[PDB]
RNA sequence: AAAUUAUUUUAAUUAAAUUAAUAAAUAAUUAUUAAACUAAUUUUAUAUUAAUAUUAUGAAAAAUUUAAAAAUUAAUUUUUU
């Protein structure tokens, strides 16, 4: 007979919400965390999330049960194949277990550093702060009583202007609004390092 | 990631030695289908035996004996690997001082091994 | 050469990448470590700093509600003191060294049974699939 | 994909050289550039490039070169591998005097992190000088040592056992001698003479660090603004715009807005007859 | 060099004219037209072929009302797992368990739940005081978790009762091997 | 063309959304003060059964050998622990209702740590005081 | 078939009994297999002449029901018997570059055994009726009633919308099940 | 000349068709451009029914909706059941029960001024398929003129190649191609 | 609960789990020699290394390679199904050191050299074996003999 | 789209491999190491019941072979066979001919 | 200069310097045969060598640098069974 076990352990979570009750969908939209261009699943997003890999027929349970068995039920024999991928399995476990009984191992001695960032790292991205401990980052504390607050979006303006055309419409604005740099025709790509 | 298992000459089909033709078991030793699930429980008599390799013998007996009950609705009489499951059982209870059952239900499978043929 | 300009859906699934860097860098300065308490729960929320959109809200139909159950669930080894309650009661079964062997109530050990190269007559077939050649984990 | 026949068979459609190992260096060998047989990390030193061919010759074990740093690490000239602590003794009793003592200045060259402020009693620097004298010294027995200097002595403080090497030996001479091994000493004075230093260089640290030095914690500058005491778009320091100011009111260019009642200037259109 | 001419010097029996007569060009076209085909095969055939298949689904989709866009995509959401030639085979030769599958996907029907990772059972977090005679509390969890899914698998003759099937006793079946 | 696909609070963000304000607030606290009675209400958040310890000193681990305060089972915490946010899985769940000190050698120490709390979301503290909290020895 | 609802098995069972096609999924294959239907299948390692029930089933259809199984069916039984194991008709494959002096004729005899199904049978089991368009579990069925009934999309609001000859755009579901 | 290995390409150059475009750089290779893509691209998205829900209808990347909105016609007849192993169980009206349908609304389509010439002749085949499955379509028509052509070459052995031993059956099996 | 919660404090470490998102063959000798430490060499590939610093690194210069995913040990013991007692150094403790691939010796010779003892050390061991046989029959050889003349 | 946003925790998906599998009794605390050491490790094919004999349907590794001409163990074992000149092959070292 | 005869295989790569009444010679590369497990880390990852064989002087797209270049030159990562 056919079988559905999708685990190792079998026990499927129940597929049906409840009796009458609202059946629960999940979550439709792709974790990209801007929330600003809001994308979907698509299909292999859709299949991760289902348990295979990013295809139909790797770790997904079209890999795990068996190809057929004998109609009285005498199981199949381990495909040359199959056992390399049990391997494969037990690879990724030990690759688990392992680089956590190296981790396991150095918190014990102290051995993780308490400042998040290897060297060189900390010096690329200027997000991780400074981890001086008793002096400021900034040299000396507002001494001076704050209440000292520079707001950017006083002054900082980032305003994307409409460059509006001379208007011709009318006479006199049009001879104002005459830039005197419409000689900008000597815009050649002329010989910067030669002539 | 997944890398196929190589072919081989130490990966051959041999075969399953079978004391030859014109010889049965006691000959030498009194001269010194329905569809039964077995998928499930080959998967379940080998937990016996990471059980019984482990030292949890007397949980490995309850599996075992589920085996021998599935095995014994499978196949027919005299079968060998009816045979086979009635004889890991049997060391089984020797594990757990049961010796009363353990040579019972081992020398039966003697009597279910020189029956075939 | 480059000639025609680089198609549009290109350079917006090339925005979607440095938009992936500046997701990996997010991680890659993440403490080394997180100061924990053995009485609290695992993971009672406890996410890192990642509810910016935060998603899959549904305890089902939600990919990680097959660990969070078990983390936002009550810790059991609820102390250093309980640790030891129940790491003195796991065996090794196969390390090297000597053991005790009437520890257990009546059991009597199986490796000094069968001796040391013989193993179970494990059922093979394609669920199961034991440990093949046995003879090669002896370093 | 397009995988065809083998590990390393992969995708097989971009032309690039499969079975090449990319991983491995470049064999630079002859070849002049600052990226020479240097790990990538040491790219920034172009005061030692490394190009050449005895530095391709030396670095992998080559021709000549062949066990290449002639004298590693795991060789002594001075000591030969023996540490140098008098076991020959007059008295067996007294054997174990020598041992724990300074071959050489074991705390300033490593530069360990004594956070301890130079106010401390003595007892708190005992777990620095620990170990660097364990198999000398139980722990707990060096808290009976740097325990009877304090009561026994008039130096109580880090600060003093830098300032009283004197005073504090005189002491021992005429009052331990027995008791504590003036291994102890010898390290008690090299840790408060560094415990001292090094406080001086961090207090020093701090003290630039409000007069606006501003290096890291690895210790490389970085530059940064000092704090608000003011408005902070300058006032009677702006420099002047710098287009010239002629206003939108002037020459009503564009950007202004006049209610329709209000309508300015048009003595000879429509301010004629105002209304 | 070998041209594997015996291996074509039959087969030029199917060229044309000029190829069949002579040998050095029959071969020198066969081996060509041969060595373009299991090129042609290999790398061009599929993402032509396999444009086919999608041409026809998609537009077998279409008299639904659906697109290939939206139909690939509201396939995996139902993690439903049919490859593209299969739908093929529906679109043409099943044409209602297609739209089965159509009316499926279109419907507000909640999708499977993804599979739930390897539990810990909480026997494990209890000390059985080691008894001979008494089983561990996560072997016969175990066990009751494996027998009753034994009698779920297909009609048999195990203990055949009608829908669930006896299990307390089941789970003790060595005791019938006991004396 | 961006910000069209992305919102304005991108190419326009400050993605410094570490600390352009809470290290100025981390100084007002600095200046206001922290004594008895404000130990005192910390006493009767030790007087509630709920034994989470609210001060914490972020202090080098010679100096708290030679003042130990750590009698109310109060947290000991590198103030490393703090500013990396490994600290946060232990760290009350009102981030607008807690308060709860920390203790520091130097009070430039303190403040310097109470700013790394504020930017892990946290509105009250008012950050110091190494003596009041031995002279309330609870 | 089986069901939790009494009334559900007395009007869905007389749909199950006919031929019913399943689509197997074998030897990374799927196949749309019919009783007396033969496929040929990649090489299963099985003597000749021996059954072989086919685990992964992803549909079975009837000719009036059609299961759709998400990911995969249980219950569902499609056995087969081997006729020939064979290597079916060998595709050479010449490989050479016209750069080096080099030839290599690699004939791919591809292994495939020939299955003959015999056996296709569906024991489903109906919790209740399903609501298409809103999806919740209905407490009750009615064979008569369509609990998704439908209406004309025609607003009537926009000039531009295709009318179709005006005999399919007014139409009827004709109910089935009665 | 340097004929040196790991100078240039092995032995010689070739330009496949992975070479031709996506050349070092994958900018491609300045000769030798490409073919143009004569696949067959899918077509676009029809337009979704007006709304007249009011439940939010018009929102494309939720979670509770599939993308398709195919609320098409006789759709309710394929009320759809909920299995045990979390499949489905659609009941369908049989291909026969549909064209049978089909008939009575074409019938009704043209009668009403005068069936056509042509309308006659649906109705007839659309009666012809209910009676005897008169197929209409090309995968099987394409089939079956050849699959008989090829099996008659079997039983009447009309192969006047009997030897054909898979080397010279190599070439053959792959000058054909599908 | 207000309150900094208090307790005894274990710390936990992270686990990376990481992929392959770019071609390897695209970029330079030493961002292929990284993703090499990483046990990544295809597109596609995925390995499971720790958080420990040296990593960090390795992880950092790849970061337009790769793409990363953190985990807290605790919800590592949980994505496998392991019991909260159960620590890692010891169920690696149990797992043989000869796992597929034992090491990565300097050189694929002196992986062959490593490969071809640890095949020898098979050859003894049933050697060993087969003359443990004969001591124990030679020991008792030479004792029915000597208490032969008593 | 080609820059899929998702937790990589899902393509290495530990559904069917957690630690009961290399682990098989960890549930019960004994914790016991029955792991699958290398792909090279495979015995081989077993039959699971003797009734169902696995096939001999063969490979290029057995349809393709050659008979057994005798190696100088063979004619060392049992001088028995060397029956005739061709039998007195060249030392083994010598491979053959350039 | 033109050639140099035997398919289905089973470990990778380039290099660019001393010199030349201007290329049979040298490095470096490649090759044939053979080698030994020196702190550095994860329980990661590593083609390093010896011995011989060797009729070679010029590196796409970039990044730049000389030059009326009007490309050559330096450059250095590519370089498809």
């Amino acid at each position: 007979y056919s079988e559905y076990r999708s685990s190792y352990t079998g026990a499927r979570s129940a597929p049906w919400a409840a009796p009458e009750a609202a059946p629960a969908y999940p979550s439709a939209r792709s974790p990209f965390p801007l929330e600003r261009p809001r994308f979907r699943k698509t299909h292999i997003e859709w299949m991760l999330h289902h348990g295979h890999g990013d295809r139909y027929g790797k770790y997904g349970p079209s890999r795990e049960i068996a190809d057929f068995e004998y109609a009285d039920g005498t199981p199949s024999s381990i495909s040359g194949k199959r056992f390399a991928l049990k391997h494969h399995q037990d690879h990724l476990l030990v690759q688990l277990i392992r680089s956590a009984a190296i981790v396991e191992r150095f918190e014990e001695e102290e051995l993780l550093p308490r400042i998040p960032g290897t060297p060189e790292q900390r010096s690329w991205d200027p997000e991780i702060p400074l981890f001086l401990e008793d002096v400021d980052e900034f040299g000396r504390p507002p001494r001076p009583v704050a209440g000292a607050t520079y707001d950017p979006a006083a002054f900082v303006s980032d305003d994307i202007k409409k460059d509006v055309r001379r208007p011709f419409w009318s006479r006199r604005r049009w001879a104002l609004s005459d830039n005197f740099m419409v000689p900008m025709s000597p815009k050649p790509k002329n010989t910067i390092k030669d002539e | 990631s997944y890398f196929k298992g190589e072919l081989f000459p130490n990966q051959l089909a041999r075969p399953l030695e079978r004391l030859p033709r014109g010889v049965s078991l006691a000959a030498a030793r009194k001269g010194q289908r329905p569809y039964v699930p077995l998928g499930e429980v080959a998967k379940l008599e080998l937990q016996g035996d990471y059980l019984t390799e482990g030292g949890l013998h007397q949980e490995a007996l309850e599996y075992y004996g589920v085996v021998a009950k599935a095995y014994e609705l499978a196949y027919p009489k005299d079968h060998p690997q009816v045979a086979g499951i009635r004889l890991k059982l049997a060391g089984a209870f020797r594990r757990t001082g049961r010796l009363t059952s353990s040579k019972a239900n081992c020398e039966a499978v003697l009597q279910m091994l020189d029956s075939a043929v | 050469e480059l000639l025609h300009p680089l198609p549009v859906w290109a350079r917006r699934q090339q925005w979607l990448k440095r938009d992936t860097v500046e997701m990996n860098e997010a991680i890659l300065r993440e403490p080394y470590y997180r100061i924990k308490t053995f009485a609290q729960p695992a993971a009672f929320v406890s996410p890192r700093v990642s509810e910016s959109a935060a998603h899959e809200p549904d305890t089902q139909q939600s990919s990680r509600y097959g660990v969070d159950r078990q983390l936002r669930g009550p810790r059991r080894a609820v102390s250093p003191e309980r640790l030891q309650e129940l790491r003195e009661q796991l065996q090794f079964v196969g390390s090297i060294g000597p053991k005790v062997p009437p520890a257990a109530g009546a059991g009597t050990a199986y490796q000094d049974e069968y001796g040391t190269r013989l193993r179970p007559r494990y059922p093979q077939s394609w669920d199961t699939v034991p440990p093949h050649q046995p003879s090669r984990s002896e370093i | 994909a397009s995988t065809a026949k083998g590990y390393m068979n992969r995708v097989m459609v971009y032309a690039h050289r499969r079975r090449k190992a990319r991983y491995l260096a470049p064999k630079n060998a002859h070849v002049r550039s600052p990226l020479a047989h240097k790990m990538p990390e040491e790219y920034g030193n172009t005061w030692d490039p490394r190009s050449g061919v005895e530095w391709h010759n030396r670095m992998r074990n080559r021709n000549h070169y062949r066990h290449w740093p002639w004298a590693r690490w795991t060789d002594d000239p001075v000591r030969f591998h023996q540490d140098s602590v008098c076991h020959r003794t007059v008295s067996a009793l007294s054997t174990v005097a020598n041992n724990g003592a300074p071959e050489w200045d074991y705390y300033a060259e490593v530069g360990q992190a004594y956070e301890t402020p130079s106010h401390f009693p003595l007892s708190y620097t005992a777990p620095f000088i620990y170990q660097y004298t364990a198999q000398c010294w139980s722990r707990e027995d060096l808290q009976s040592y740097l325990e009877r200097i304090e009561q026994s002595s008039g130096l109580r403080t880090i600060a003093d056992a830098a300032s009283r090497r004197e005073a504090l030996y005189t002491w021992w001479h005429n009052a331990g001698m027995n008791v504590i091994p003036l291994g102890v000493l010898q390290h008690l004075e090299l840790v408060s003479r560094d415990i001292v230093a090094q406080n001086a260089r961090k207090s020093y640290r701090i003290e630039q660090h409000e007069r606006g030095i501003l290096r890291t914690p690895e210790m490389e500058r970085y530059y940064a603004l000092p704090h608000l005491r003011g408005p902070s778009m300058p006032v009677q320091l702006a420099q002047p715009s710098g287009k010239y100011p002629s206003g939108k009111f002037t020459q009503m260019m564009e950007d202004v807005a006049i209610h329709p009642l209000q309508k300015p200037d048009a003595r000879y259109k429509h301010n004629m007859y105002p209304a | 060099y070998y041209r594997a001419t015996a291996e074509l010097d039959r087969l030029r029996g199917m060229l044309r004219g000029r190829a069949r007569l002579e040998r050095k060009v029959g071969l020198k076209r066969i081996t060509f037209l041969m060595r373009t085909q299991t090129r042609y095969r290999v790398e061009q055939k599929a993402h032509w072929e396999r444009a086919i298949v999608r041409k026809n689904v998609d537009s077998a989709a279409h008299e639904h009302g659906s697109g290939w866009q939206h139909l690939r995509n509201d396939l995996a959401r139902q993690n439903l797992m049919l490859l593209p030639r299969t739908q093929q085979q529906l679109a043409q030769y099943e044409p209602l368990a297609f739209r089965a599958v159509m009316e499926l996907c279109a419907s507000r029907v909640a999708p499977p739940p993804p599979p739930m990772t390897a539990q810990v059972p909480e026997e494990a977090y209890a000390t059985r005081p080691e008894d001979p005679k008494v089983a561990h509390p996560a072997a016969r969890r175990q066990l009751e978790e494996c027998v009753e899914r034994m009698l779920c698998t297909g009609r048999s003759d195990v203990l055949q009762r009608e829908g669930p099937r006896t299990t307390q006793a089941w789970m003790d079946a060595w005791k019938e091997y006991d004396l | 063309n961006l910000n069209k696909r992305y919102g304005a609070p991108y190419v326009a963000k400050g993605y410094a959304s570490l600390d352009p304000r809470c290290s100025l607030d981390a100084y007002s606290s600095f200046q206001q003060t922290v004594t008895s009675a404000d130990m005192k209400k910390a006493l009767l958040s030790i007087d509630s059964t709920s034994s989470g310890a609210l001060v914490i000193d972020v202090r080098s681990e010679p100096e708290r050998r030679l003042r130990p305060l750590l009698s109310p089972a109060i947290v000991a915490l590198h103030p490393h622990d703090i500013l990396s946010g490994a600290a946060c899985p232990i760290l009350p769940s009102n981030k607008e209702r807690a308060e709860m000190f920390v203790v520091a050698s130097e009070a430039q120490r303190a403040v310097n740590a109470c700013t790394a709390l504020r930017r892990w979301g946290f509105s009250r503290v008012t950050a110091v005081s190494v003596d009041a909290v031995s002279e309330a020895i609870a | 078939l089986r069901s939790a609802n009494p009334t559900i098995a007395k009007a869905l069972q007389p749909l199950i009994e006919g031929p019913k096609f399943a689509v197997v999924y074998c030897g990374n294959h799927q196949y749309k297999v019919s009783p007396g239907d033969v496929i040929a299948v990649q090489r299963l390692r099985a003597p000749i002449g021996s059954q072989i029930a086919l685990k992964k089933v992803l549909m079975v259809g009837g000719p009036r029901f059609t299961a759709i199984g998400r990911p995969l069916l249980e219950h569902v039984r499609v056995t087969a018997d081997v006729e020939e194991q064979k290597r079916m008709r060998n595709v050479v494959s010449l490989f050479s570059t016209p750069g080096r002096r080099r030839l290599r004729w690699l004939d791919a005899q591809h292994a495939a055994t020939i299955l003959r199904i015999r056996e296709v049978v569906y024991e489903p089991t109906v919790v209740g009726e399903l609501d298409k368009y809103d999806g919740v579990l209905l407490k009750d069925f009615h064979a008569d009633r369509h609990p998704n009934p439908v209406f004309t999309a025609n607003d009537g609001y926009d000039l531009y919308y295709p009318k179709d000859w005006n005999k399919v755009e007014e139409a009827s579901a004709f109910l089935e099940m009665m | 000349r340097a004929q040196h290995p790991n100078a240039g390409t092995r032995f010689g150059r070739v330009y496949n068709r992975g070479f031709v475009r996506y050349g070092f750089g994958g900018f491609g290779m300045s000769v030798y451009s490409s073919k143009k893509d004569r696949t067959f691209k899918v077509m676009p998205v029809p337009p979704p029914p007006p709304a007249t829900t009011a439940v939010e209808q018009r929102d494309d990347f939720a979670d509770n909706r599939g993308l398709s909105a195919t609320t098409r016609t006789l759709s309710p007849t394929f009320r759809m059941f909920a299995l045990e192993d979390g499949g489905v169980l659609v009941s369908h009206p049989s291909h026969a029960q549909i064209m049978r349908w089909n008939q009575r609304v074409h019938t009704e389509e043209g009668k009403a001024a005068n069936s056509t010439v042509m309308d006659e002749y649906v109705n007839s085949r659309i009666q012809a398929i209910i009676a005897d499955n008169t197929i209409e379509n090309t995968s099987l028509s394409q089939w079956r003129k050849a699959h008989m052509w090829n099996v008659i070459k079997s039983h009447g052995k009309l192969q006047r190649r009997w030897g054909t031993p898979d080397f010279v059956m190599g070439a053959r099996s792959t000058l054909y191609n599908n | 609960t207000t309150t900094i919660a208090a307790g005894p404090y274990r710390r936990v470490g992270n686990v990376f789990i990481v992929t392959c998102i770019d071609h390897p063959f695209k970029f330079s000798w030493e961002v292929n020699r990284m993703l090499r430490e990483l046990r990544l060499e295809f597109m596609g590939q995925t390995t499971v290394v720790p958080d420990i610093p040296p990593v960090r690194k390795r992880i950092w210069r790849v970061r337009h390679v790769v793409r990363v995913d953190q985990l807290d040990l605790d919800e590592a013991k949980a994505l496998i199904g392991i019991p909260e007692h159960i620590s890692f150094r010891d169920l690696a403790g149990q797992i043989p050191p000869t796992f597929g691939r034992g090491g990565s010796v300097a050189n694929p010779h002196m992986r062959s050299k490593m490969n071809f003892m640890r095949l020898r050390r098979m050859r003894l061991r049933d050697v060993m074996h087969r003359d443990q046989l004969e001591k124990r029959l030679l020991e008792e050889r030479h004792h029915a003999l000597q208490q032969q003349q008593q | 789209r080609y820059r899929l946003f998702h937790p990589v925790h899902q393509t290495v998906p530990f559904h069917f491999n957690p630690v009961q599998s290399i682990f098989p009794l960890i549930y019960e605390n004994n914790l016991l190491a029955k792991p699958r050491l290398s792909w090279k490790d495979y015995e081989g094919r077993k039959e699971f019941d003797a009734d169902h004999p696995l096939p001999v349907v063969g490979t290029r590794l057995n349809e393709r072979t050659t008979t057994h001409k005798w190696s100088h163990w063979d004619q060392y074992i049992n001088p028995q066979i060397t029956q005739s000149w061709m039998y007195l092959t060249q030392t083994p070292e010598y491979v053959g001919p350039r």
